[PDB]
């Protein structure tokens, strides 16, 4: 399904399910890692 | 009869108070410990 940003939607990124608002990030990920987590181990960033 | 001396001593003590707090970081340990305890309790609750 097409990507929608700046809107509360139910997302599913390659099996990673959840709900939240998708925005453009300034985080420089590495090619092998896909999604990011904060100190409390919650998903705060993903890759398309 | 010692008004000027007492005033100078009070001014010097007030001036040294700032040094005893700007140089010593563990002087405010109580408030920092309270904040850290609250934050750590929240982090433990969200990590559970």
């Amino acid at each position: 399904t097409n990507l929608v940003k700046n809107k509360c939607v139910n997302f599913n990124f390659n099996g990673l399910t959840g709900t939240g608002v998708l925005t453009k990030s300034n985080k420089k990920f590495l090619p092998f890692q896909q999604f990011g987590r904060d100190i409390v181990d919650t998903t705060d960033a993903v890759r398309d | 009869e010692n008004q000027k001396l007492i005033a100078n001593q009070f001014n010097s003590a007030i001036g040294k108070i700032q040094d005893s707090l700007f140089s010593t970081p563990s002087a405010l340990g109580k408030l920092q410990d309270v904040v850290n305890h609250n934050a750590q309790a929240l982090n433990t609750l969200v990590k559970q």
